[PDB]
């Protein structure tokens, strides 16, 4: 999992080095930022309810198509819009790691590897989940070095899956 | 290899959940503490050589069948590999204090060291004694009061001795 | 390693071996021996036919048209290389033989194998053996023109400690080969993340004195064991027994439901 | 000669081309400071490479310093 | 490579001379944009798959021999290569802007590269045109006032179209 | 050349990637060590005479042989001592390029690498630089992190000699 | 291109192998095949016009917001239309090359290998060409040999597209 | 490579074409050829080894340089390569002949052969000679109507022969 | 590589004759030679750090430019590379005087070390002039009269002479 305290020991042992003044310095901007993120994780997940219903709402009015069509990877039934309001909680809940994190590690390890092929398999849209991202990013209220944190896991998400 | 971030993160994402409150401020606590984890890392690399070449005078002097002929650090390739190894540990007890986890110096490091030194020989006793005078002069170089803003490094000291005591334990 | 360690651990022939480096203008004689070795590290040491070598490759090396990397890769991808190492074997043994006679490591974590396997699936067998050839460890360690060799009893920098324990089950000695396919002896080790005891060379051997039996040979198991009778204090325990209670042991242990991992004489 | 072994076995069009590659100045940095093995030349050096590997042999020359002065079809 | 700190080290070095005043000043003047920076390579990184493909149907529709059967960005394979070598230039781009120096750009993407694509028959001309089309599209996200504390970044934005132009110069 | 901005870099690069919010806090912890860095650079600068002149003469007061005894590796006459003043002064300066770069990079390339071929070659004694390197640590009158960052590399050039 | 008397060579040419009895049989296999693929190819050429305007109907009829949403990824407009029909067409004639060669090599060479890019790339849904490529398998009018043939290389698409 | 379907494949995706009827049909007239094709092949390499050794004693019986001292096929390493490349050459033929297409031939074995000999100092005229020789033996053993379905193999034996000259003229 | 013996052989072979009478005693005398070959190459060898770093200190002192900053010595990097070329060459010389042939050395040293220089900047000049200095002192060493057999060396001396002066012109 990529943060920077990780890398910053991998790198180090790499090169079969002490950690120096490079390394300190890396965990210095990571305190910089960890409060923020913290603050993020929380912000996010004391509205993830509300994030992931407007998130799935969003998707349905973008692509009405997909609550009126019949088809396992279509949310026409209950069925599909629990798959779909649990797949969207978890992009959001991976993203609060990456906020404690301090890094994209824990959406490249537990969402990004591998969602191609999912996507593929199961007949999901891409474009689906971009949506959801979309919305996350205009309503999470956060501002500032959360905002800007938040977002960049987000845009991280939406890149990997445009 | 995980930090102190992670370790909490891979765990809630098992149990399908988003970090509690008090999870949140148990790591805002932790991160309260990193100039000192950072004071602490750079303390012990700043005397690395010295807490190594001092560790070992020490244990050969204590253990002269070590430096004797026919003894495991005998000969001149022998006591480099020796005193490779001690850098080693230390450098990866320096690795763990950075990041606030084990992982790195357990799964790298210690993961086998055991068997390794069966296999070839190497008293396991005698490396873990090297460590325990590592760890002593470790912590009083990081417990040092003057050059630094005064504090209370008391849970810092007890997490670095932990991680010496896991490679003290790891290569009997 | 040092003798002290290396003549009860089997490897001495390991440790004096010397890089072998095709240099400019070289002879006849010394591409020759450059082909020879390769054929020794890149097909495990067996017995080579002359049918089975690669003709034209060994030419372009010869003409130094290709360099010494190009030829292990040539070999590598060849049809022997995937008769001996690939059609017959599980891919988890075939990744560890890459690891072995590409790299001359064992593999160090499971996700390196995880990382294999993901490649054969995507790209298949060529991209899966071009990713050893070209990785930074090999560029790093053997170039274009030195001749990979063994590397596993040598302390490495970014190595896993566990990694020269390892190196002992798939280096079973200078006269054996990777010829039988079979499975790894590290399945369970890296699934688990964990290191198993070396017994090569002579470290197998136990005393025996009075304790062994008309044959004078204990035989050494490794079990995992719980408590499904006396308490249980290890999940995992060694038998030392003799030829003549290895049957009852094998018994006891099968009728305790616990799992022998390895058994060898001691 | 050397394309019949440096192509590679996935008989296509795109694979089946080989690039020579004339590189200058490598030398030692600290990218290679590990190298297990001596630099033997830093004039220009030809290397031969298939399509499928390009990126890899550019990125391998670049992360060493080498300059790559010239490419020519095979 | 270098960045903007160890560029003027470099220099300094060879004439065997501790920096200036005004050198230090001028890194010190340095550090005060670095925010700037940072800010400019996280909104290009955030939009690196959009700049790519816009730039990339841009000048399809503009080049329209590009992709008729025969053309070079013809075929999946060639197209993904071309969308490809679009995404690893802004990528490094993003690395010069975010070092602050060219050298990265310089020594890892475009060493070689008109070379490559004179003997693949790769139009270099054409993928200048491809790059100056995610370099307007670049700027401007760079220079957007919405969400982001107001000032003027005019000094990065003008660095940053420096090395788009020798991106673009490098393969034109 | 080890500096936060181009191990940030070269992470990225070697796994193909963007960077991500793991390289930006790299640049911010960069960011708030630069000004220190640039300071203890200008502190050391303008004392270097001072520094450079008191170092040598620690190191003849520690080791009196060396301004006694004859020999091409000695300070007994005045080439040796204006061959020993600017060694220290290579110390030094290039230290003060480790304050500006922010990491080891300027000693590693500079001054480092090969240093153990150059004084076994030559009869140099490790200890004469250690010395001359413990004298600047105690002589620069440096506070803060300027002191902290600047302790380091002459610890860093301290390890590599010991 | 991957065909049958090509995988032949390229392995024989590996094993440095003069071709025998086995390349001899491949070559068998390839002449009872051909006839029936040149006349499946044929076929699909005379009909080329008439399978791809009904198989971009199908897609259109089965995906409708694909003719109804306004962007750069739908058939609302006239490009798009015409976007989508040259695609169909690049499936449909590509296929006529497979059976032509005897392989799915020209499928792979010029089609598949970096569809999943494209497609993720500019927001097409692989959907969309596995309802067009069924229309095709449904409608193409062939029978025994050159169907079997054609039908497998349709579904060799279809495979690889989800 | 190319085989004689692929060879047309690729030409026609060029253009963006269907294959033309007059194409098809071409192709269906070479289908009707095969068994003939598969016949020669067949012939050839059945007697490969005669064909290559009896190539060879008429070329060093009529350049008799060629196996003096310090001639370029004296010693055995010489000899053996030089029968070696006979041999290879003559397996190259029957790839082309069996894929009715030149192109394995040509991208494998002849493009670039001539400068190697010419670096190497092998007389690259002396080689076509042997080509030749390897041609005319192997053109009589195709044509042999002994012990097969009788019937007229000149176009098969003409492409044969084409694909024997430009080995001869690539080399010399 | 060749040795005195083996080049004469070499050229025998390429002309398909014995070595002749003259050839055979010419090779004696050379055998008769052997024992101040081993002793030059002894001579030679003991001493070689002395004569690698009298020589680098003699030509910095003749060349200060080379150690100044930026010169081509400056940096311990660049020195250290700048004495193992030195050693480098003085052991290839060895290695021709204990074969008693120079391919050694220009198989694998001299071969391609003007392109290593000019390509990295190095001054072929210097190195030649730091070749000479070594050249100087060797030979002093291996006439040195004092603790050994006494007889005629300058024959030997010569010889190494010539490989010295080889290796100086290679680069210069
Ligand atoms: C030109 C690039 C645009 C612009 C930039 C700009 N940014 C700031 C200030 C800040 N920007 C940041 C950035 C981040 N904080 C984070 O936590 C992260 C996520 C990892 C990022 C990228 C920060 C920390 C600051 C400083 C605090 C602040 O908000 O002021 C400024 C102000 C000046 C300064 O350099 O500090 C500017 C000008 N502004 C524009 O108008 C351009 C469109
Ligand atoms: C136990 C570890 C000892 C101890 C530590 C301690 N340190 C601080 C505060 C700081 N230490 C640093 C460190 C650095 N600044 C740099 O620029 C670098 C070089 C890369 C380093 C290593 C910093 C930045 C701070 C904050 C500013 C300050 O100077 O105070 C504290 C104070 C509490 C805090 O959390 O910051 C403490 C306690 N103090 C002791 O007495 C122990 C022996
Ligand atoms: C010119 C090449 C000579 C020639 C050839 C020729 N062959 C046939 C017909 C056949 N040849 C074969 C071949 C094989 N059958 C096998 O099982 C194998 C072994 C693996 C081989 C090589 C076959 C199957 C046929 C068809 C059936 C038959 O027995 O004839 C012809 C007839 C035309 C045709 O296209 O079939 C010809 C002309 N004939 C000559 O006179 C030349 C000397
Ligand atoms: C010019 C090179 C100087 C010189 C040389 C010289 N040497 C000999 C004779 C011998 N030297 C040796 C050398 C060795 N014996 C050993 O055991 C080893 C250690 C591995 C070495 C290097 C030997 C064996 C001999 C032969 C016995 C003897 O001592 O005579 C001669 C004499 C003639 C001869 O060719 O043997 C000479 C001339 N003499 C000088 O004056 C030059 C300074
Ligand atoms: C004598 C010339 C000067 C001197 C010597 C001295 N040596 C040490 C310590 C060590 N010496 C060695 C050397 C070896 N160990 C081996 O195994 C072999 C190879 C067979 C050798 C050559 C080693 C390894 C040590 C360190 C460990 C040990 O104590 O054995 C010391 C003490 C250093 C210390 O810190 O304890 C001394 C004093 N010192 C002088 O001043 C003499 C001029
Ligand atoms: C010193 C306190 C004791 C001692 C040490 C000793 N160790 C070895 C050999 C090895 N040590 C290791 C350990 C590691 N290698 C790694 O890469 C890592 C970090 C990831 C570790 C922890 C290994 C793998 C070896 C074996 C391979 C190698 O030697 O390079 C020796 C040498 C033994 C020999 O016979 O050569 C020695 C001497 N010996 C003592 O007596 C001290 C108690
Ligand atoms: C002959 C008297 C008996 C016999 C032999 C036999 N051996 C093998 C296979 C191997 N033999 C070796 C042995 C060595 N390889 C080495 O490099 C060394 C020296 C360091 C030795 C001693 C090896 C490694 C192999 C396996 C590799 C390979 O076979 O290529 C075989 C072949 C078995 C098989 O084909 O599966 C045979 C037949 N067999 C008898 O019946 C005789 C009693
Ligand atoms: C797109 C706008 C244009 C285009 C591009 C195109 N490029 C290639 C092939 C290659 N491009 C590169 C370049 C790089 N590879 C790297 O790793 C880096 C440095 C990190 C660079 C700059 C290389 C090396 C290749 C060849 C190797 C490979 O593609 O894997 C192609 C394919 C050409 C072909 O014939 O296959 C294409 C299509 N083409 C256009 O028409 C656009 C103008
Ligand atoms: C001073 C503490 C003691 C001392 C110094 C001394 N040094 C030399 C010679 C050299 N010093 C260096 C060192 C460097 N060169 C570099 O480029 C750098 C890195 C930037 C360093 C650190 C080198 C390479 C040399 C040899 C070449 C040269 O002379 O420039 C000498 C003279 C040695 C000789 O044989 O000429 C001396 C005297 N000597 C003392 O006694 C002091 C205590
Ligand atoms: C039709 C089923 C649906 C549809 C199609 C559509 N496609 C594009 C754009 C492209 N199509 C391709 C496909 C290929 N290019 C090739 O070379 C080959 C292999 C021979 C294939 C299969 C590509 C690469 C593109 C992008 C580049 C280009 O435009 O040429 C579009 C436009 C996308 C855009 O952003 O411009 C459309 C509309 N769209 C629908 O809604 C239909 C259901
Ligand atoms: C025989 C009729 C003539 C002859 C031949 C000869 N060739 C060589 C050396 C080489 N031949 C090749 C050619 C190839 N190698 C391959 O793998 C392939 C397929 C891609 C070909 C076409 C090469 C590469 C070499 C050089 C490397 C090697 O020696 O194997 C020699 C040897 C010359 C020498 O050893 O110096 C000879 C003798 N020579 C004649 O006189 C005949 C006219
Ligand atoms: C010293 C007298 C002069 C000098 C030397 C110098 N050389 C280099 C670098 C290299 N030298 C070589 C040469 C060889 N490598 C070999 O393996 C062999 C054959 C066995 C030879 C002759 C090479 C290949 C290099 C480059 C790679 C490497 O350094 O290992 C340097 C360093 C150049 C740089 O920029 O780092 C130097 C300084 N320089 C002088 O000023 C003296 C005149």
């Amino acid at each position: 999992m990529k943060t920077p305290l990780t890398e910053a020991v991998s790198t180090a042992d790499s090169q079969g080095r002490f950690l120096s003044s490079t390394e300190l310095q890396i965990a210095f901007g990571r305190l910089r930022q960890a409060n923020a993120g913290l603050q993020a994780a929380k912000a996010l997940t004391d509205n993830a309810q509300s994030l992931v219903n407007g998130a799935a709402q969003a998707v349905y009015n973008k692509f009405p198509y997909t609550t009126q069509t019949q088809g396992n990877n279509f949310a026409a039934d209950q069925r599909g819009k629990d798959k779909c309001a649990r797949d969207i909680g978890y992009y959001l809940r991976i993203v609060t790691y990456c906020l404690v994190a301090g890094g994209t590690g824990p959406l490249d390890e537990y969402l990004i590897a591998g969602i191609d092929e999912i996507n593929r398999t199961f007949d999901l849209s891409p474009s689906w989940y971009v949506e959801a991202l979309k919305y996350i990013k205009a309503n999470h209220g956060l501002s500032g070095d959360a905002r800007d944190e938040a977002n960049s896991y987000l845009d991280y998400a939406i890149n990997a899956l445009s | 290899m995980f930090d102190v971030f992670t370790r909490v993160v891979s765990q809630a994402d098992a149990r399908g959940e988003y970090l509690s409150g008090s999870q949140l401020d148990a790591l805002s606590a932790t991160v309260a503490e990193g100039n000192k984890r950072i004071d602490s890392v750079n303390r012990i690399t700043g005397n690395a050589s010295a807490i190594v070449s001092n560790a070992a005078r020490a244990l050969f002097a204590e253990q002269p069948q070590l430096i004797q002929p026919g003894g495991n650090a005998y000969t001149s390739r022998r006591m480099a590999a020796c005193l490779r190894d001690m850098e080693i540990i230390l450098r990866y007890v320096t690795y763990a204090t950075f990041t606030g986890d084990a992982s790195v110096l357990e799964d790298r490091c210690l993961n086998g060291l055991r068997e390794t030194y069966v296999a070839l020989g190497v008293p396991g006793a005698s490396v873990a004694a090297g460590v325990q005078k590592m760890k002593e002069a470790a912590l009083d170089i990081v417990n040092d009061p003057n050059g630094i803003t005064r504090g209370d490094c008391s849970a810092i000291v007890a997490e670095i001795a932990g991680y010496f005591d896991r490679a003290a334990a790891a290569v009997a | 390693t040092s003798l002290v360690s290396a003549q009860r651990l089997g490897i001495v022939a390991v440790d004096e071996a010397i890089p072998l480096e095709l240099r400019s203008r070289s002879t006849e004689e010394e591409v020759d021996a450059v082909i020879l070795a390769v054929y020794r590290q890149v097909l495990g040491n067996d017995h080579l036919m002359s049918q089975e070598r690669l003709t034209s490759a060994e030419s372009l090396l010869r003409g130094r048209e290709i360099s010494v990397r190009d030829f292990v890769r040539a070999v590598a991808l060849s049809e022997v290389y995937r008769q001996k190492f690939f059609h017959s074997n599980p891919q988890n043994r075939f990744i560890e033989l890459n690891y072995k006679h590409l790299l001359g490591r064992a593999p160090y974590d499971q996700s390196e194998i995880a990382f294999h396997t993901d490649l054969y699936h995507q790209g298949g067998y060529e991209a899966e053996i071009n990713s050893y050839i070209d990785s930074v460890e090999y560029t790093e360690n053997f170039g274009d023109w030195v001749v990979p060799y063994f590397r596993g009893f040598a302390t490495q920098r970014n190595q896993k400690t566990v990694g020269f324990s390892r190196s002992f089950q798939v280096y079973r000695g200078y006269a054996t080969s990777d010829r039988s396919g079979s499975r790894s002896r590290l399945t369970r080790e890296l699934a688990r993340n964990t290191a198993s005891p070396v017994y090569a060379g002579s470290t197998a051997e136990s005393l025996r004195g009075t304790s062994a039996g008309s044959r004078n040979q204990m035989y050494r198991l490794q079990v995992i064991q719980g408590a499904a009778g006396t308490r249980v204090r290890r999940g995992k325990a060694e038998y030392l027994v003799s030829y003549d209670n290895l049957s009852a042991k094998l018994q006891q242990i099968n009728r305790q439901g616990d799992t022998v991992t390895m058994i060898s004489l001691a | 000669l050397g394309q019949s072994s440096l192509v590679g076995y996935s008989n296509t069009q795109a694979a089946n081309r080989v690039f020579v590659y004339e590189v200058s100045g490598l030398r030692q940095t600290d990218a290679n400071e590990n190298s297990a093995h001596d630099i033997r030349r830093s004039g220009s050096v030809f290397i031969k490479v298939p399509y499928a590997r390009m990126n890899d042999e550019m990125r391998r020359i670049s992360r060493l310093g080498g300059t790559i002065v010239n490419i020519r079809p095979y």
